[PDB]
């Protein structure tokens, strides 16, 4: 058996991070500098 | 609950989407991953 490739997992940085409360949202806006570049990785991956 | 019924509890859901995107052309499209039509329609 030789492996050939893994599941291909995206993460929604927003909702992982603050399920879906506004509270939480509203002091995530001062970072997204660090989701954007989360999601940007994981694409990378992804495509790659 | 106090009517007589028991009640499953599940936590709260979101639909995921995608964009499909053609630079060249401009064109976009959206894309709800392993999302059945009707339910998208309906909500």
């Amino acid at each position: 058996y030789i492996e050939t490739s893994i599941q291909k997992v995206t993460v929604d940085c927003k909702q992982y991070v603050c399920n879906g409360f506004t509270r939480c949202e509203k002091l995530l806006v001062e970072y997204g500098q660090f989701c954007s570049k989360i999601n940007q990785a994981l694409h990378g991956a992804n495509l790659r | 609950s106090d009517d007589g019924n028991y009640y499953c509890v599940r936590p709260c859901v979101s639909v995921p989407v995608s964009v499909i995107y053609d630079k060249s052309t401009n064109l976009h499209a959206t894309l709800f991953g392993s999302v059945a039509c009707e339910h998208v329609t309906t909500m």
